[PDB]
């Protein structure tokens, strides 16, 4: 038990504390508030605490818990919120009575009552268990079912007893693993420190896709299940819409949606839309809200418990890789976690590096960045998992050329970027099809030419139709477009009706709120056939004009392929696609 | 509604250099515009003679 | 490096040391260089960065007697694709030469996308000479890189002003241009063109302008080889 | 393609037996001289030098 | 006898040193390291050391040697390569036999186990000797066929004995001058602190030009033997190309090239390439490293050798001026120089004023330049030498805001700036002639009487073509070219000819490494007359296109100009240009 020797702002260089370690979990204060130790500096140990520091005296004992930032995994995370240090926002309200959240609030991690369903896996009484090996599952819920229990990592030894199937809370012993004759009793759950990440026996190239859900994303910049992900773009251009968008109709089994620094009214608009979705997985419908953990960490809440809200999300979509699920990380603002960083290093007085971020930004979002990934579990029996991280930036003034962006984008391989211009005049997505890039269209060649062959193949079309087109509005913005030729007025047309109906969806309306890959496939398809069809009738001699007025119904049924329900099947609007191109075809041939 | 250039000094005189020579450019077009639209209305008149 | 040199010089081996992420070298020094308090150079690295990286890079090269060499290549990714920037401007300063890689071309879609203007190699002087390669190396090289910045400024002038406006010459250089990026340039992997595969392809892009436009060519090689 | 393919990967006893003769001579030499080495590896433990620091 | 009480990097702080001087050697660690203290803080003593710090503990001694950082001048530097301070290299590699330069090696400067052949001057025994008075001709190189040993400057008295004419060493004595009563003994060396500047009589004015070989240079900028130039410009846009055409082909009759902060594979290629070099300045052709003295220092040797070597070859430079000879030194990376005093200052933590750099480094780039100019040596017998300083600047970006190009280009007389754009669509020497200036063509005016009458008419009128011909080029951009006067397109016509066969020259090629005065004349009054025929021919009543079309073979024998061999002499060069201007002339009638 130390002292608290200097207190200001969000940092507490406690006096009396010879024997703390680095990034040790202490308690400043008589509330006990939660602090990590930042720097050593003799019997000093300056501590960035994650609560409020208003009220601690010069004084005030602090005690040096002995380990570090764990976040504590287990059953019972899939379906809560928790408040950057891993506290159920539910038990402390119900705890306290009050809409606030109490400084020093102690609640467990997990629920300690509720009684879980344990069924003991193929593990017996000698066999010799490694770290990360699954001794049991427990049923969680209806949709993540049998919530399998992991061996904690660094844990080894042979297996003495194991509890018989039953039902167990997390307190109550569930394995005794006996390692060089001294016996380690486990629980239900364990605890991880969230800065080392979870180890695994192998990392996979990312192969499978990450289906969004939104067009542009799925089609022309993918990103693949276990790639890391960069949205930058200034307010109101569309991240948090286009990750909530993610969790709901993604392709992945859980969702780790991590909030720092966004506002408390995303969180409430999450707590109270995703129990009402329901998804097809798991051959039933179960709500959303049962395989998505929220970490949130509002702007308003304290500055230093961005970065520990960061690193329990990532640990906690580790845990989940481990137990062999499809994971996918979704940071709100890895832009906001660094503006943490910045005002604790400007708190300390280290160098302000560029901008006043800190010199060792770049290397915490690399590592934060390279915790992700697709991975083979750590232990048997084998399973596959993987993280997708996908983090919004914020830039500040809306200029990517800040040290946060700079940073994401050399290390991230996917980069969505939004630009304001479409943010206004409602083209959500505001997607910049120019400088946007995905390094994962190689890679996943393998998987289109399983599936939608043709996909890579009008992807670049549709790139290229939208490149040439881009360079012919420049040209005609200044020189005017009484000079184009035929070809090009096709291509500005095409590019065009590209732009209001399939890059543009409308993420908030039933028809195009979830556009599946096949009906975006099925679309690619139609336009990219209207503009082939388009061009080789022009070629033929149909001036483009008169081909546009008797085509005009042609065009309509194209732009408004996007209202077609996906909620039909894919048989149901594929049999309306296969009519609309063979329609398109013989309007385009009568017209000629 | 900006050039995509880089910030530095080098940068920033080769954009004053372009606001001097696009401000010269513009007076001078509009005084041709303004000499060839007085050649276009003679022109006019003498056509319809 | 240090491998490197044993190798070349104690053992005569001829390395190839290829580093990567010397930004993120740099950002290391400058982590470093921050926690020290040191007094700090631009944006915040080291004073002493010149020094550090100079040492990294001047570790490359032949050495009497010694029958090895080393050909560093190091890898380094300017932050902001800004070529002023303290790492890549020291980086240019110490090393001889840079290859480089142009957001525009990739964009486009050429690969490779060196952008071959702002690329330097201060050893083709000496190494493009007559004898060990062609005697049009060095000639086809500034004839190429005229014509290549000729077609730079009337793709600007043809953005700016109206395209009618360029003359006969200006339309050829944008033809070069195309046929230089869509064809010289673009490569692909594993294609392997040889030195003089390439000159010859060269030679075929400079065979678009007659003979009196090609000034940066002797008169000797244009006769010879035109 | 594939029949001579697999051929291919199924060569390994011949990579293991050739570097079995290297082992063996590994073994031979260090059976040769480790009393040599051991023993003047004992010499430099044995006898230390009592220096002090030059400054 | 102190100690090493900090290191922290190049900047050893030893402690327990009292009577210490700024810029005093001290012999840091066992292994003898040099280096220079720099901030006397009482009992303590920051020092920067001209080796690798790495191993030097608490309490190794540090003694002081008693001494400023002295180069040894004298006989016995004429083809050798020195590090920062002066070290030489070839006897480094031959003593220690390896690759690497040894830490903390102990060579001397001037090796003095050659046998130095000496011819007494004019002064006797008894008379009275002054400081920088010549007593003595050694026979160095066939380039070099008097090195006169001077007399140490602040150095006088009556000569005692001199030596009689043989072969000496640099280490035994020659003469003994009773000075006031202690008896002194001179050698055929001597040393002198290279941050004193090398007393003269009194400086004059620089007159003659030092010929670049360079047409942009030679023709549009000119330098003077004692004149300061500067040529900043980014990484590439051949400051070290132009350096090296200076190095090889040069009016001086020696040259210190100082390399500080450059590549060590640029000091292998001046080492590879100089001996094959030939020039006729004495009576037969010689050797270009038996007049070139090379003060290399690699950009990874210790910043403190970085911020020494500019000093050592600027003092070198002196020396052989106040022999007589007209020198042009030729400095490497000044802003490299610069970076190492910012890097030094910063370990320091003396506080940044312009852009991280000192706050003295004008002080210091001026009293660096401040040493050239054409002066008469101190003593007798009397003769004239000369300095040009022709330094490289490398500002950071490529932008000529930097305080180093600042500070430089408000000190130096000559500015041959050059430009990123030009040099990647290998257009070199890449001068940008728009910012590019001489304040020499003043002073020049009598030589180009005396020489060349008409030389400077053709500058001024080649300038103003050029000018005229930027304004028409803008506003060509700026309104299409739409019926452009027929002498716009003249003028728009010759200066792209200029531009692309008078201002654009491979310093590498044959033809065009080595452009001379007389044939840069005769090409800019080519280049002259063709523009005045036309502009003649045309205001006559000739179209322009028709013009073109006819004379397109005078156009072309005007570009092969710059093809024309100087090899062949300037009787056979000159009389081919005679045709040419009767070619243009022939023109003109049709
Ligand atoms: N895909 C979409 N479909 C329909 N409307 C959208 C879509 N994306 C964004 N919008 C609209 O634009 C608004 C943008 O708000 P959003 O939460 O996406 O901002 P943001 O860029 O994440 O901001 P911040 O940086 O402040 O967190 C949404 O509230 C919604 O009204
Ligand atoms: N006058 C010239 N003639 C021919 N090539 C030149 C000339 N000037 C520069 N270059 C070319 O520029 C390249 C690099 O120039 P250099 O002088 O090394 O740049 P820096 O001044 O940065 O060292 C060299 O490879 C050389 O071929
Ligand atoms: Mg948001
Ligand atoms: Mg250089």
């Amino acid at each position: 038990y130390g002292a608290i020797y200097s207190v200001s702002g969000p940092v507490v260089i406690a006096e009396n504390m010879i024997g703390c370690a680095m990034y040790e979990l202490v308690k400043v204060g008589h509330d006990n508030l939660v602090g990590e130790v930042i720097r050593i500096d003799g019997d000093k140990a300056t501590i960035q605490v994650y609560e409020e520091t208003a009220g601690l005296t010069v004084g005030d004992p602090v005690l040096r818990t002995g380990k570090p930032l764990s976040v504590e995994l287990g059953p019972g995370l899939m379906e809560t919120i928790y408040d950057g240090i891993q506290r159920p926002l539910k038990a402390i309200k119900e705890e306290s009575q009050s809409i606030y959240i109490p400084r020093g609030i102690d609640t467990p991690a997990l629920d300690r009552t509720i009684k879980w369903q344990f069924t003991p896996g193929k593990f017996q009484v000698g066999d010799h268990i490694s770290g990360g090996d699954i001794y049991g599952s427990v049923f969680e819920n209806s949709l993540i079912s049998s919530h399998k229990i992991l061996l904690p990592p660094r844990s080894r030894g042979t297996i003495t007893w194991i509890a018989p199937a039953g039902e167990y809370t997390l307190d109550e012993k569930i394995l005794e693993v006996e390692f060089d004759g001294k016996k380690s009793d486990f629980t239900l759950y364990h605890t991880w420190p969230v800065r080392v990440p979870r180890p695994v026996t192998e990392k996979l190239s990312a192969d499978y896709p990450l289906l969004t859900g939104q067009r542009v994303l799925d089609a022309l910049f993918p990103c693949v299940q276990g790639g890391t992900t960069c949205i930058p773009g200034a307010f109101g251009c569309g991240k948090t819409v286009i990750s909530q968008s993610l969790s709901k109709y993604s392709n992945s089994d859980a969702i780790i949606y991590v909030g720092c620094g966004e506002r408390g009214n995303e969180m409430a608009e999450v707590l109270m839309e995703f129990p009402e979705l329901y998804t097809e997985m798991s051959g039933t419908k179960e709500p959303i809200m049962k395989r998505t953990t929220l970490v949130a960490n509002t702007s308003n809440m304290p500055v230093a418990a961005r970065e520990a809200s960061i690193y329990t999300g990532i640990t906690l979509a580790e845990y989940f890789r481990d137990q062999g699920k499809n994971v996918s990380m979704i940071a709100d603002s890895s832009s906001r976690w660094a503006e943490a960083l910045r005002e604790i290093s400007g708190r300390l007085g280290e160098m302000p590096a560029d901008q006043g971020f800190p010199a060792y930004l770049g290397a915490k979002l690399a590592s934060f960045y390279e915790r992700a990934g697709k991975a083979v579990a750590l232990g048997s029996p084998d399973r596959t998992g993987s993280v997708s991280i996908v983090a919004a930036v914020s830039p500040a003034g809306g200029d990517f050329s800040d040290p946060v962006t700079t940073a994401t984008l050399g290390i991230t391989q996917v980069f969505w970027g939004l630009d304001k211009k479409l943010a206004q005049r409602k083209h959500f997505p505001s997607i910049n099809t120019s400088v946007s890039y995905s390094k994962y269209t190689n890679v996943l060649n393998k998987f289109y030419d399983s599936n939608y062959p043709e996909f890579p193949v009008l992807r670049d079309r549709m790139k290229e139709i939208l490149s040439n087109a881009e360079e012919l509005e420049q040209v005609v913005q200044l020189v005017g477009k009484s000079a184009l030729s035929d070809s090009d007025k096709i291509t500005l047309d095409v590019a065009t009706l590209i732009k209001e109906d399939f890059l543009q969806q409308n993420g908030y309306s039933t028809y195009d709120a979830f556009c599946p890959i096949w009906k975006t496939f099925d679309m690619m398809r139609a336009f990219i056939s209207y503009h082939d069809e388009a061009q080789k009738a022009v070629a033929n001699g149909a001036n483009w004009s008169k081909l546009a007025d008797s085509t005009g119904d042609v065009k309509h049924a194209v732009s408004s392929s996007k209202f077609f329900e996906p909620s039909r099947g894919e048989k149901e609007v594929h049999g309306e696609f296969e009519k609309l191109l063979s329609t398109m075809q013989e309007r385009f041939a009568e017209s000629t | 509604n900006r050039e995509q250039v880089f910030p530095t000094r080098m940068t920033l005189g080769l954009m004053k250099t372009k606001l001097k020579g696009a401000n010269q450019g513009y007076s001078l077009l509009k005084r041709k515009s303004e000499a060839l639209t007085k050649r276009f209305r003679d022109i006019t008149k003498r056509i319809d003679d | 490096l240090t491998t490197a040199e044993y190798l070349a010089y104690q053992t005569e081996r001829h390395v190839l040391t290829i580093l990567t992420d010397m930004s993120s070298y740099a950002d290391a020094l400058r982590e470093v260089s921050a926690a020290r308090e040191e007094v700090p150079g631009r944006r915040g690295y080291p004073g002493y960065m010149y020094t550090d990286l100079s040492t990294i890079y001047e570790r490359a090269g032949r050495v009497e007697g010694r029958n090895g060499s080393i050909t560093q290549i190091p890898i380094l990714t300017m932050p902001n694709d800004d070529i002023t920037h303290p790492i890549p401007d020291l980086t240019g300063y110490i090393t001889e030469g840079q290859i480089f890689v142009d957001r525009q071309l990739h964009n486009k879609g050429i690969y490779p996308p060196i952008n071959v203007l702002p690329s330097l190699s201060r050893l083709m002087k000496s190494a493009i000479g007559e004898g060990m390669t062609r005697k049009d190396h060095g000639d086809v090289s500034n004839q190429l890189y005229a014509k290549y910045a000729i077609g730079k400024d009337a793709a600007a002038m043809k953005a700016v002003v109206g395209e009618e406006a360029l003359s006969i010459e200006d339309k050829l250089s944008l033809e070069f241009l195309e046929k230089f990026e869509k064809t010289f340039i673009t490569q692909g992997a594993y294609e392997d063109r040889t030195v003089f595969e390439s000159l010859d392809q060269a030679w075929s892009l400079l065979r678009i302008y007659p003979k009196e436009m090609l000034n940066r060519i002797s008169p000797k090689i244009l006769d010879e080889f035109y | 393609e594939q029949k001579n393919a697999g051929g291919v990967g199924e060569l390994e006893k011949k990579a293991e037996a050739g570097v079995q003769g290297e082992l063996a001579e590994i073994k031979k030499i260090a059976e040769k001289k480790k009393d040599d080495v051991v023993k003047i590896l004992i010499e430099t433990v044995i006898k230390p030098s009592a220096e002090v620091h030059i400054n």
